[PDB]
């Protein structure tokens, strides 16, 4: 009853999908009737290149040959000085427009997320570099 | 057509744009790189507060 | 004007067989040349003047 | 791609694809000219023989 | 370097209020870093006061210092404050804040950063 069960005969098959490029054939009625892969055999590869289901005798040029990278390496200076951004912005006095002061920032690690933190910095639009990609660049001054 | 409704802080409304990264676009709600449709956001400090 | 699909041409009844999940047709130039009228579901045909 | 986001990077990248795609077309065209005057000289040496 | 600095010693009259704060240099408290406060007298052992989580904001206090001490955290400068009232003679001791380094992913199960403490006295 509630424990155990008897069933009939059956079989089921499981396969996994994979990114592939195919070439499909539509007949006059609008239904797919045949298909050829493009990464199974060199013959299928040249069939896929020529856009035909049959190829004539000869020599054919197909896709190129390249070697893929194995590991990724990044080299950056090791300074970690946390550039003094707060001094410029949290100052208690700014000079007049005709005598604007210029401060120089160098030899430190610059984080622009703390800039992004405060809400009143509403007008933040940039010309040569996108404002959301400042953390992956190195600047000379 | 389908609509998503939620209430967030006023500061983080700018992170709902596609491609933006931050606190709310990483762990709570993310939009795909290609997007069709658009968003609406109006201040409501009289109901929830 | 078929559901926002604008164009120009003469329309004739066609004998194509559209599967239930299909609505539009296409050619080698990727331009619509067969539609189903919404209200009444006959299959039309589009050719330029 | 390492200095601009996706929304104005396509304006710059397209300006460079068509530029480089036009220097290849120019190179191919000159070869068609040159190959048609070497052939006019290979039909003269085939007659002298 | 990445390190935690502490304020200086001070003398405060009894029956008043005392504020203590310790700073961080080249080090941010992000959302996972936590810190505790301890007190060391002269020729005595160590007694734990409380530790708070920067992210959630949960605070814990010793039962005997339930009202005496209040601990608060600050994200803008990434620091910790204590407020105490009506200090007694036994409070003349050195106060330390200790935290483990932690960067948004994971961190050690022990407190390895330390300050040098503030020597607070009552006269």
């Amino acid at each position: 009853s509630s424990s155990g069960w008897t069933a009939g005969a059956a079989a089921y098959y499981v396969g996994y999908l994979q990114p592939r490029t195919f070439l499909l054939k539509y007949n006059e009625n609008g239904t797919i009737t045949d298909a050829v892969d493009c990464a199974l055999d060199p013959l299928s590869e040249t069939k896929c290149t020529l856009k035909s289901f049959t190829v004539e005798k000869g020599i054919y040029q197909t896709s190129n040959f390249r070697v893929q990278p194995t590991e990724s390496i990044v080299r950056f200076p090791n300074i970690t000085n946390l550039c003094p951004f707060d001094e410029v912005f949290n100052a208690t006095r700014f000079a007049s427009v005709y005598a604007w002061n210029r401060k120089r920032i160098s030899n430190c690690v610059a984080d622009y997320s703390v800039l992004y933190n405060l809400a009143p910095f509403f007008t933040f639009k940039c010309y040569g570099v996108s404002p959301t990609k400042l953390n992956d660049l190195c600047f000379t001054n | 057509v389908y609509a998503d409704s939620f209430v967030i802080r006023g500061d983080e409304v700018r992170q709902i744009a596609p491609g933006q990264t931050g606190n709310i676009a990483d762990y709570n709600y993310k939009l795909p790189d290609d997007f069709t449709g658009c968003v609406i956001a109006w201040n409501s400090n009289k109901l929830d507060s | 004007n078929f559901n926002g699909l604008k164009g120009t041409g003469v329309l004739t009844e066609s004998n194509k067989k559209f599967l239930p999940f299909q609505q539009f047709g296409r050619d080698i130039a990727d331009t619509t040349d067969a539609v189903r009228d919404p209200q009444t579901l006959e299959i039309l045909d589009i050719t330029p003047c | 791609f390492s200095r601009l986001d996706k929304v104005e990077a396509e304006v710059q990248i397209d300006r460079l694809i068509t530029g480089r795609l036009q220097s290849l077309q120019t190179y191919v065209t000159q070869q068609l000219i040159r190959a048609a005057e070497i052939r006019a000289s290979a039909n003269l040496a085939a007659t002298k023989m | 370097q990445m390190q935690l600095v502490q304020s200086g010693p001070e003398v405060k009259k009894p029956g008043t209020s005392v504020k203590v704060s310790c700073k961080a240099s080249g080090f941010t408290f992000t959302d996972v870093s936590s810190l505790q406060w301890v007190r060391q007298a002269r020729g005595q052992r160590l007694e734990w006061i409380g530790w708070t989580v920067v992210g959630t904001g949960n605070t814990n206090y010793a039962p005997r210092f339930q009202e005496r001490v209040t601990i608060t955290t600050d994200k803008s400068t990434s620091t910790a404050y204590m407020e105490l009232s009506s200090l007694r003679s036994e409070d003349t001791a050195v106060y330390y804040c200790a935290a483990p380094f932690c960067s948004e992913t994971s961190c050690s199960d022990g407190f390895d950063l330390w300050g040098q403490g503030t020597k607070v006295t009552v006269s």
